[PDB]
């Protein structure tokens, strides 16, 4: 005859899931939580409403100039993040160098939309030729061409006159304003394109104080040029003016950017393409739609994110240990 | 574990409590019957949510890399630049594994600290009005219906009331007959 | 806490005991009072004055911010430069956050350890010279005065000198009159 | 420590048991002996092995120093050069010193934890066979051989077996003789 | 019957000091402990012993050149550390460019005192025109003037022959050494003030080697003027000597500064002015006065100081869990 | 008469091992372990097979460009890691200039082998002096000379006709290559040595585009010296020509460096010398040879090593507590 009884007992169940600690690996429990995110989407995709530019087989270098072959973005719209590939094919067409240019991709990060405008005419030349300014390194389509926002100037008649331009930015907003020089391949190339043989170009700002010499060198061919274009740039801050003076090997300016709208970016480096979707959580590698505190994609994230980390595994044990 | 009680001297736990983390089962006369502690359930639940909310919260703001380029004659502080974006992502993956880790640990040894701290809940309340089998279980020495059941779960059990019928019953069984 | 001592089967501390953490409560037929257990009271000092100690100790040195300044077409190392300084600064708070929490929950259940140990340890003196209330106090099967009070308190006390008075006792009750 | 039984109603550990961490100590009629748990040293081992190689293997990225030079007009990137690499050897060993002392800690307790809960495995194997010492030791109120002993190491010890001498023998000793 | 009884029990009181646990928030315990120091006097003090360089309007580099509305800072004495505005007014009077600015400032973080020491006599100039230096940009007090420790030289009757000077630093402590060079507008105020058309201004030192070259350019009016200011500075090693040769356009020294005692020191941003008190750890935002182990002031400390963390509270829990 | 017994007892021994823990220092235990290595053989040492580069006193700038002094190095062989003093003593013998110095060592970390080539002949300027290109602040040994891997041109009778000199990498590796400009003290020398008195160097690459000139000015002597020299440096890619052309003031190329090998590598700073040793762990204070994970010997590793701490002791606890 059993006496009255009572036990002190704890739950169990069929839950399967394992967990960690320092002194045991692979432990049964109960109840578990995980707390990291591992997949993602594979697309790139609209930032809560915005669509990121999205440079295909385009620069920074090739856009803001104005590459040719870069045409889709003569006019963008608004931005949450650019998007480049790691070695575009459209970078300077026509070979040389783009002074300060890590610089300038960084004022990019905090910059959201430009508004390009023009600040001297390209009709206005009237004693210089605007439409000789054409090189075959620099093809539009088997037509050779040249760089879209600036201007290859080249003597008329046998004379290159000394050009005075300037703009006053009577805008509200910074203008970046982009020029260059070239530099010609001999003495011989040099005054058959400009005439005169000793050269300048002067740039004054409020800040800038800027001559800059035309150096003849003798240079291997790159696109079969070696001749070389050298570019520089600059914020004109409002009711500033910029004004240029040159002498031969002026590579002017047509058309500047207006800063018109600034905040939260990036300049992302992938080989991913616009994937026509949405979120609010973006990854060099894909999109993330998660509630995860954590996650391992990539470290790179902009938006509204998890926080980044690299583990394989990140489970809590929240439930007690489970029946051997 | 660290208190001996959870695959302790209870080996196994029970399929049929399917309302709580820690209970009793009683079998008096009337019948058996699971019954789970609220008050042990309900305080180690509220124990767990602060220490996940605890982790997440300390992970709140913590390093967030951001792309920087830097051209050909910048190799020097490009090198800067990445060593120290991996440093600060190495030190919050430790700090992130190890608190899983070490917290996982307390949380079981805190699942077994309830328990154990239940059961002897109940081993003090009783006292000598019943045997102790040393399985986890007691059995009683005077009868304990539904009602006397539930006097030990919210902890009303009424010992001067039922010592001297077990006082009697201890005489009876010391004697052997 | 993990032990089931402080506010467990002792609910309620004695606002009454002024010189000590951890102490006793006698009764005899000389009357009552209160003596703190010195030896344990001072263990637990030495413990947590070297934690506090441990803890500032290891923030000896900790990153310390220095000034920089940058021009307008060094952006992007000012930039790094902020984001290292910051790193470091949350990287050194949440570790000091962290350890506070961490370290404050092992001292609560340091002094419930304590006060868990310190009754089993006359308890264990006692054994069945005295009967267990469950209310974290004892009732003594034999008289037991002031000198010999003091020789539980230190440790003196002696099992079987009062075992023939408390096993009488013992069979008075089995009895019952 | 924590948990009151290495130095605690345990005084002083065993010079003589030279094949493990825990273990027994038997007293019969035949004789007596040493005699370790060969289950409790073998799940102890396991849970060190497994620490040591947790806190060595989360130490697998750390901050690698690397070197970098600088001009007489690169002064400034030359200090944030200094204050990072530096900075982060302060973190990692900081990190390093500290879990150590906390896993130190809980190593002891372990141990702690690990006797006191093979006392309890036993004293709820015997129950009221056995009169309990309180220094860990028990002397059995019936006759145990070599092989009975063996019973309780094991686990195989029988209470009904043995309950009916026990019951007599606890008579006796309520008689006086 | 009551039988003799023993009881245990533990400490409790009428403290209400909270902690917090990684389970628990706000408990209530006997006693606690805040590491964390939140109160400051909000005023720059003296460090130690010693007093802090306040530059009230003044830019280190409206100090060191002396930007005539610096007066004050003419010849300061000994100094703990250089307070400094977030955009001080008076810093160069005449607009243009400080080289290296930065890499300076970061030196005179590790400064405590400087020596002026004349190197070359204002009056020593026989041959070109010293006190006609002058610009309304450079107000003193409505006399237009300039910058106190170089000197503007112009073309005397119409000449401006060549300049060759030396000064051979004879002290044991370093020299900080200042001097520059002036953009005219064009061609015709370059002939005016300096009669040659085409000039120069060469440095030598036993490491430097710098020949500078005027800049002709067409700018926006900065306070009024065109023109520009270029400044540039050595550091003159014990012993060694330095050497200009000029020949228009030279901004010439006549003080000079000895680095005198070194020490730790730093350049602090303050909008504060001096409050005329002191202690032994000073932030930008006041000094601390605390035995605390950590504070939550300012990140940028000088002195001896608790550890900087970003914390709104820290205690640590001493006593044990107090009753109910 | 006593009843039979069993006790429940715990290890313990002779061991005097100390552990710390949060609450408590130097508590002796049963067993420990320690897991910091704090000892080295204070020399440094083969990298498994190979041989690391030690430099004895002369720079990296001492040998590539090939100092006389630095003879030791004039073609070692594949290394494993560079070891440099201090402040070597056999730099740039001729006082001057190496112009992105720093950028260059870094570029030595990823390379273990380079291989000498001729790409212009000494014995080719045949309307020039190569054999004049002499000074005392070069000396052999007593014997005036200069750096071996570049030549020091002079005018031949009284002229000094233009310069066309070219390379074509024509190799399948890239091609470490360096020159060199003078600095003359005045006009009069200039022409003594060179004859044209307006004079340039200019440099051409797939990527370069140079144009240096020569810096007239008057200096402190640097080892007897007034004059100086500054050294440039490029990579030529495989199938690309450099083409120099100078006028006056050029220090041509004879020798220059074929990367043959990439890998991990460092330029370690250490007074030490070879140590005719061996390991897989190497440290600017002596090798290291251990199982321990941890090591307070120097952070600056290369090769397999522990990780490096500051701490003092680290020891782990294993065993139980010993005895009272
Ligand atoms: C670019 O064009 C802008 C067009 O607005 C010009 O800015 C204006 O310049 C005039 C003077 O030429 C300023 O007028 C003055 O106002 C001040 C008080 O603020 C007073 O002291 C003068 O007597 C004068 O009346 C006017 O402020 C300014 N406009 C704005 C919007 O600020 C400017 O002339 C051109 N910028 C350059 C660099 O050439
Ligand atoms: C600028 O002034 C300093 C200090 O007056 C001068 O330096 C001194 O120059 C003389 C030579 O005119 C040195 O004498 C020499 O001593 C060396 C041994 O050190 C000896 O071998 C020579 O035969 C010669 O007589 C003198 O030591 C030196 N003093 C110091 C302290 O260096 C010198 O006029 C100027 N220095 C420069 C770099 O222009
Ligand atoms: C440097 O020397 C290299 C090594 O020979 C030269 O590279 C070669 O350049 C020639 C042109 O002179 C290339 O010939 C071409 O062949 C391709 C087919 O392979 C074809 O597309 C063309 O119609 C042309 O005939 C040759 O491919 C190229 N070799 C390699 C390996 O790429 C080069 O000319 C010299 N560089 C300079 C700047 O002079
Ligand atoms: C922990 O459990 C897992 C689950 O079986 C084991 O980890 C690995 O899991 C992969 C599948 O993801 C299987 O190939 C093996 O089971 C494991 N691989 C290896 C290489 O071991 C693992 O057995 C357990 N870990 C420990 C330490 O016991
Ligand atoms: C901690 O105790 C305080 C006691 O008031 C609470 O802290 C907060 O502060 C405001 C005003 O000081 C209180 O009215 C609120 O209760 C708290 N604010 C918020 C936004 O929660 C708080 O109640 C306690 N903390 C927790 C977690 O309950
Ligand atoms: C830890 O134990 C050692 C035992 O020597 C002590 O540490 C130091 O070492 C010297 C001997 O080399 C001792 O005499 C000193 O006590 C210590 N030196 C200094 C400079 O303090 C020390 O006694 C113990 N540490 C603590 C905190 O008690």
């Amino acid at each position: 005859d059993p006496g009255d009884q009572i036990c002190i007992g704890y739950h169990a169940n069929n839950s399967t899931e394992q967990v960690d600690t320092i002194m045991e690996k692979n432990v049964t429990v109960t109840h578990a939580q995980d707390i990291l995110e591992k997949k993602h989407n594979g697309k790139l995709c609209d930032l809560d409403g915005v669509k990121p530019l999205i440079l295909r087989d385009c620069s920074v270098a090739g856009w803001l100039l104005g590459n040719p072959m870069c045409d889709e973005f003569i006019n963008v719209p608004e931005w949450s993040y650019i998007v480049e590939k790691a070695n575009p094919v459209n970078d300077l067409c026509y070979p040389g160098d783009f002074n300060d240019y890590e610089e300038l991709k960084h004022l990019l990060s905090r910059i959201n939309h430009f508004e390009k405008i023009q600040i001297i005419p390209k009709s206005s030349w009237s004693s210089h030729e605007a439409s000789l300014g054409v090189s075959s390194a620099c093809p539009y389509q088997g037509k050779s061409s040249f760089f879209r926002n600036v201007v290859w100037l080249i003597k008329k008649d046998s004379t290159y006159p000394t050009i005075k331009r300037s703009y006053n930015n009577t805008n509200q907003e910074d203008l970046l304003v982009l020029w260059g020089i070239h530099h010609p391949n001999d003495a011989a190339e040099q005054t058959k394109l400009y005439q005169n043989p000793t050269t300048y170009i002067s740039v004054g700002t409020s800040t800038l104080n800027q001559r800059l010499v035309p150096r003849i060198a003798t240079r291997s061919k790159v696109k079969g040029l070696s001749g070389r274009m050298e570019f520089f740039w600059t914020i004109l801050k409002p009711n500033d003016a910029i004004n240029f003076e040159s002498n031969g090997n002026f590579i002017a300016p047509e058309y500047a950017y207006k800063i018109v709208k600034k905040g939260d970016s990036t300049i992302m480096k992938s080989e991913l393409e616009y994937g026509n979707c949405n979120t609010k959580c973006q990854t060099p590698m894909g999109a993330i739609n998660s509630s995860m505190p954590f996650h391992n994609i990539h470290p790179l994230t902009i938006g509204e994110c998890p926080k980044y980390v690299k583990s394989n595994r990140l489970v809590l044990a929240i439930g007690l240990r489970n029946s051997p | 574990g660290l208190f001996g009680a959870i695959a302790g001297f209870i080996e196994g736990g029970w399929q049929g409590m399917v309302d709580g983390w820690y209970g009793y089962h009683h079998s008096n006369e009337q019948g058996s019957g699971y019954a789970a502690d609220k008050e042990s359930t309900q305080k180690a639940i509220d124990g767990v949510t602060n220490k996940v909310n605890s982790i997440i919260d300390k992970m709140n703001t913590q390093f967030e890399a951001v792309g920087r380029e830097f051209n050909n004659l910048e190799r020097r502080i490009e090198n800067l630049n990445k060593k120290m974006e991996d440093g600060f992502l190495d030190v919050w993956t430790y700090n992130a594994e190890l608190l899983v880790l070490m917290e996982n640990e307390r949380t079981l040894d805190f699942h077994d600290s309830n328990v154990k701290n239940l059961y002897d809940k109940v081993r003090l309340q009783l006292r000598d009005n019943a045997k102790e089998l040393g399985n986890g279980c007691f059995e009683f020495y005077h009868k304990c219906d539904n009602e006397c059941m539930e006097s030990v779960r919210n902890g009303t059990y009424d010992y001067p009331q039922y010592s001297e019928e077990a006082r009697l019953k201890r005489e009876e069984i010391s004697s052997g007959r």
